[PDB]
């Protein structure tokens, strides 16, 4: 059960990192356009 | 392993202070952004 | 011991979600002009 | 405790990566101070 919870945890950090990368790319694009 | 745990605790407190300075740097960032 | 991996993953997720949510509004305010 | 300390050293290297992140954030802070 702990191994399953850990497998379900590495994706949370990965999904958060992907969302942060997308939002930061959007922010950099908006700053370059400004 | 106990001495290793003590060293890891030391550097983890270092990282906690670093995260505090990180939040302070974010405060400075938002201050510079709003400074207009 | 292996639960420390899940703890670190949860910490990384909670630390990255804040920036992921803030950068969207940052981009909105930047491209507003 | 051996496995625990191995995982803690992995987390320590992750904290070093976080220190690199703090360095990047300080670079961004200086870039913002010099850009606006």
């Amino acid at each position: 059960n702990k191994a399953r919870e850990e497998a379900i945890k590495q994706l949370r950090k990965l999904q958060a990192q992907m969302k942060d990368y997308q939002r930061d790319l959007d922010d950099a694009r908006a700053a370059r356009e400004e | 392993l106990a001495a290793k745990k003590q060293e890891l605790e030391e550097i983890l407190h270092e990282m906690e202070a670093r995260i505090e300075e990180e939040e302070e740097r974010s405060q400075q960032l938002q201050a510079e952004k709003k400074k207009m």
